[PDB]
RNA sequence: UCGGCUCAAGCCGAUGGAAGUUUGAGGCAAUAACAGGUCUGUGAUGCCCUUAGAUGUUCUGGGCCGCACGCGCGCUACACUGACAGAGCCAGCGAGUACUCCCUUGGCCGAGAGGCCCGGGUAAUCUUGUUAAACUCUGUCGUGCUGGGGAUAGAGCAUUGCAAUUAUUGCUCUUCAACGAGGAAUCCCUAGUAAGCGCAAGUCAUCAGCUUGCGUUGAUUACGUCCCUGCCCUUUGUACACACC
């Protein structure tokens, strides 16, 4: 039930080789299959948005959704 | 100047919803038309209509607001159309990405396939039931189909880490085909089966 | 990797997966407001969990906890006055609130006041209705 | 000896009463009537109270 | 063309003027920050550090839109509901000292002046010129 | 003969008498070559009172609401002080009049 | 002289008075521009009387409106009702009706409510809205 | 005015019109009655009783709130369709100054509750634009009975009243229970309606979880029938008339 608040290399490696194939990436998806905390998931959205691999479709203060580029 | 640059792209063309068009409507069956109203497009579902004065005024009415109205239930969600319209629009945006087809293209097939065709009627028998297994009218079929989708989304999202934004979205794509793993189908097959037994 | 998902401050265990400001709230005798003040006045970033801090700053928080008034905080914000006939301010902690709660009962019992007698019998001390309240004995 | 009514009565109930017949329970003082509701109803019409 | 206060969104504008006032960085503080409740109905202090600066700036925005306003009006403008427990909620006003001193300090910055002829505080000639200059700084920034 | 800009205030419970009072006053005043200002229409003042209809409390609980309406109908004139004395004569019952010099 | 027309719109408790003056194509609402004075998602419910008609027909019209009373959706319904009457009154009074008739027919076939108001108010009762108190044993 | 029925009585829809469902909702509302309620509203009232050791009046103190338990009318809740933090910002009906201060602007002091100083209003003029709540945008928290939930109790600071203990109430810190949509049973309701949310008035020196009204946002399904629980007219049966208890 409890998730991980820190991201290690064991979780880092799945991202940079898997996010190229997801159709949607959301906080629910990360807490679902990455087995990570929601706050860490939201951070994972924001650090990865600026590196230039995903594009914004709709933005809001409660939930945000991202897709492929 | 007086119009936003986003809407200036579509204003030149025929009037439609900004994100998605209303053209290329399904050709799948009959007997459900004349009760789903699409001849008059509407930009946003919200509207203060006069459809609750006579019997069949709801037959000539845009579908999207009816879904918004059925989406808000269970005490707490009374009067929040500002919240409902955004949630429904986001649900159409979410379902648009998993399938290149129009969100209304998927939604119409979703409603037309999850409607029960038979139901059991209650006839008194002094403690027993003379269930006659009557058929269901198309208007009641669509009216109950909307209810099943909305209560399915509310039940699924209740006490779950998922949010209703994509929780509502997933049923429309699930119900688009004969997946048989949705709540609406769970109620639908039980109703025809009990009618089949009680014929 | 020094992220130890367990901490031990003042005879109690706290978690490290959750935030620093609410980490201190786990120990008895402190609420959200006091934790907010001490975490802001200790110059600690709120965006990290309680496990991501280092050793040296950990003690100066509990030093503030034991001696509140020496770091320019108001007197009304504390949780103790009039220890005896002449009293001073204090900020009591987890084991302190538990220890301090009992003795006030038999002291006022010794003076034998009505409120203490109500305490002694176990019946409700504050005057309150009873036709639909406390139906457990 | 003349302290038999030393209690002051300028404070809530007891310092006011109905005009027609002395009474102190449920007296309306709004809009300066100071009359009981029971005494009020028979003499309402003449004062000018009506329905619409 | 020329732009004014009405030509910009209020929410993004207030953030821009808070960033602009960062660069001057001179408004007296009596140390009340991080200790005040900011309102009886409220329960937690604001997380963001420059809440005192966005609030002082917001007070100047509403005084810019009203002709005469006092501490009582700002007292009840920023109030909200309070969870009294098992009782139904009501409407109560925010703290008085924070809102009074946050705009008392705003006098000496040459933003608004007294209105002793009839009461309250009004906006001054050169005070409006700052928000007017920032109107063009933000309008064509788009 | 110094003009004082008179103003007279009216109050009553019934409504029909006041209208004809102003109707006769305006004609009584125009013919003397006096500058007259119109009969402005002041808001009506509605008052409500709620009390229990029953006197004992037995049976079902039902209430009734009495109500009352008031009209003001202000009028003003520009004239000296002595002239209005003979212009405000012949008033009937019910209507009360209050005079203000407004000097 | 100067070309101008006055209109007003009403709702349950929202009054929106409008002044239409011959101008150059400027639209401002309650002082604020059209970008601001609305809830974010309902801002669309402001542009339909313009987009359905065309911006080219707003060449020399200026409108100033003051609205008060009611709620947010009452105010937006008042302004959307007032715009249609302002434009049709200005065209009817000051220019040939060849435009006016097509504007009126096309607009009312899209939505009839632009020219008529919807009457809805509350009814007082002695127990609340329409429901009574709970009964003991029926 | 017109269409589709009928000789007639009458019903449904459209155009002008906001409307034609009697436009919507109210006030008043038949004969004969109940061993219904009130002598504790009345200087309305028969008879009986105590009337100076008074059941009259009045002063002090306490009680009507006292608690192993069953029942009713209500309020906050069981969370992500959520909580928290900043910003954006929309009503109506009403009330206010005496032989003593009644609603209260502005200024200063004050964490907060509060305190001090000028001033307006016997009131479409001032309070009051009552810029209320809901709601909207931007962030934090992340399903854990946890930052949902606030019962219980300690310490400190204030206003009201002659008097606050069994605290009248308010404010600050801390204590952090039960409660995962609730059994057999059961109530209300047809469009600005249900529900969600607040405001004004009453009782009031102070206290609303109460009532009477006012406003914001505003829904799913039906436009039927007499099946249960009841009502109306006629025919019919009776050994019932205090009338199927
Ligand atoms: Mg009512
Ligand atoms: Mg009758
Ligand atoms: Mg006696
Ligand atoms: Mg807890
Ligand atoms: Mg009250
Ligand atoms: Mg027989
Ligand atoms: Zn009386």
């Amino acid at each position: 039930a409890q998730h991980s608040v820190i991201l290690d290399k064991a979780t880092s490696d799945k991202l940079y080789k898997d996010v190229q194939s997801y159709r949607l990436v959301t906080v629910a998806t990360l807490v679902d299959r990455l087995k990570i905390n929601g706050a860490l998931a939201r951070k994972c959205l924001k650090d990865l948005e600026e590196k230039g691999l995903i594009r914004q479709v709709v933005g809001h203060s409660k939930m945000k959704i991202y897709t492929r580029a | 100047d007086v119009l936003p640059k986003e809407v200036l792209a579509e204003v030149g063309s025929v009037k439609l919803f900004n994100r998605w068009s209303y053209d290329d409507i399904e050709i799948r069956d009959i007997s459900l038309t004349d009760y789903i109203q699409i001849r008059a497009p509407v930009y946003i579902p919200h509207s203060a209509g006069r459809y609750a004065v006579k019997r069949f005024r709801k037959a000539n009415c845009p579908i999207i607001e009816r879904l918004t109205n059925s989406l808000m239930m269970h005490g707490r969600n009374n009067g929040k159309k500002l919240m409902a319209v955004r949630i429904v629009a986001h649900a159409f945006e979410i379902i648009h990405l998993m399938t290149d087809q129009n969100p209304i293209q998927v939604a119409v097939d979703a409603i037309v396939n999850c409607g029960p065709r038979e139901d059991s009627t209650r006839i008194g028998s002094a403690g027993t039931v003379r269930r006659q297994a009557v058929d269901v009218s198309p208007l009641r079929r669509v009216n109950q189909a909307i209810a099943l989708l909305t209560t399915g989304a509310r039940e699924a999202a209740f006490r779950n880490v998922k949010t209703i934004a994509e929780c509502l979205a997933e049923e429309l794509i699930n119900a688009a085909k004969g997946s048989s793993n949705s709540y609406a189908i769970k109620k639908k097959d039980e109703l025809e089966r009990v009618a089949k037994s009680n014929r | 990797t020094n992220f130890n998902h367990i901490l031990r401050l003042l005879n109690t265990n706290v978690d490290g997966k959750q935030k620093v400001v609410y980490a201190l709230t786990q120990i008895k005798g402190v609420g959200r407001r006091y934790s907010n003040l001490v975490c802001k006045k200790a110059d600690v970033d709120l965006k990290k969990r309680a496990g991501e801090l280092t050793s040296e700053e950990l003690e100066r928080l509990v030093t503030i906890i034991q001696n509140p008034l020496a770091y320019k905080i108001p007197t009304w914000f504390l949780n103790r006055q009039r220890d005896i006939v002449d009293g001073k301010d204090s900020q009591i902690l987890a084991n302190g609130v538990d220890s301090k709660l009992r003795e006030d009962l038999e002291r006022l019992k010794k003076i034998r006041a009505h409120r203490g007698l109500r305490h002694y019998w176990g019946l409700r001390v504050r005057g309150q209705h009873t036709k639909t309240t406390g139906r457990r004995g | 000896e003349s302290v038999w009514n030393s209690r002051p009565r300028t404070y809530g109930k007891g310092s006011r009463a109905c005009r027609v017949c002395t009474h102190q329970a449920g007296l309306i003082r709004k809009y300066g009537l100071n009359i009981c509701r029971q005494c009020f109803r028979e003499k309402a019409a003449d004062i000018g109270f009506v329905k619409y | 063309g020329g732009v004014t206060v009405r030509d910009v969104d209020a929410h993004k504008f207030v953030a821009a003027y808070a960033a602009f006032l960062k660069r001057q960085g001179k408004l007296p503080v009596p140390g009340w920050v991080d200790t005040v409740k900011t309102g009886n109905a409220k329960e937690l202090p604001p997380q963001d550090i420059d809440w005192w600066y966005i609030r002082a700036a917001s007070v100047a925005r509403h005084v810019y839109l009203r002709k005469t306003v006092g501490v009582g009006r700002l007292r009840k403008v920023h109030g909200s509901a309070k969870n009294r427990g098992t009782r139904p909620s009501h409407h109560v006003d925010a703290s008085g000292s924070v809102d009074r001193k946050i705009m008392q300090a705003l006098e000496k910055i040459q933003v608004l002046e007294k209105d002793e002829e009839r009461g309250g505080r009004r906006i001054t000639q050169q005070g409006q010129r700052d928000l007017d200059r920032i109107a063009q700084t933000v309008a064509e920034a788009d | 003969p110094k003009v004082h800009k008179i103003r007279i205030t009216l109050t009553s419970r019934k409504v029909q008498s006041l209208e004809k009072v102003c109707q006769e006053l305006i004609e009584r005043a125009k013919n003397k070559d006096l500058r007259v200002k119109g009969p402005v229409r002041m808001p009506t003042k509605t008052l409500k009172i709620t009390t229990r209809k029953t006197p004992c409390g037995e049976g079902s609980k039902t209430w009734d609401a009495y109500e009352m309406r008031i009209h003001k109908r202000l009028i003003d004139l520009t004239a000296p002080t002595e002239i209005v004395k003979q212009i405000i004569i012949n008033i009937e019952a019910g209507v009360e009049v209050e005079v203000t010099i407004a000097a | 002289s100067v070309q101008a027309v006055q209109v007003f719109g009403k709702k349950k408790n929202a009054t929106a008075v409008a002044r239409c003056v011959q101008g150059k194509g400027l639209i401002k609402v309650n002082g604020k521009p059209l970008k601001l004075f609305a809830p974010e998602i309902l801002r669309a419910k402001l542009y339909e009387p313009i987009l359905i008609l065309g911006t080219d027909k707003f060449a020399d019209v200026d409108i100033r409106i003051r609205v008060a009373g009611g709620g947010h959706t009452s105010q937006v319904y008042a302004v959307r009702q007032a715009i249609a009457k302002s434009i049709v009154a200005y065209y009817a009074k000051y220019v040939d009706e060849h435009s006016k008739n097509l504007l009126k027919q096309e607009l009312i076939q899209f939505d009839r409510s632009l020219l008529v108001a919807d009457p809805r108010r509350c009814e007082p009762k002695k127990f609340g809205g329409r429901g009574a108190r709970a009964r003991f044993q029926k």
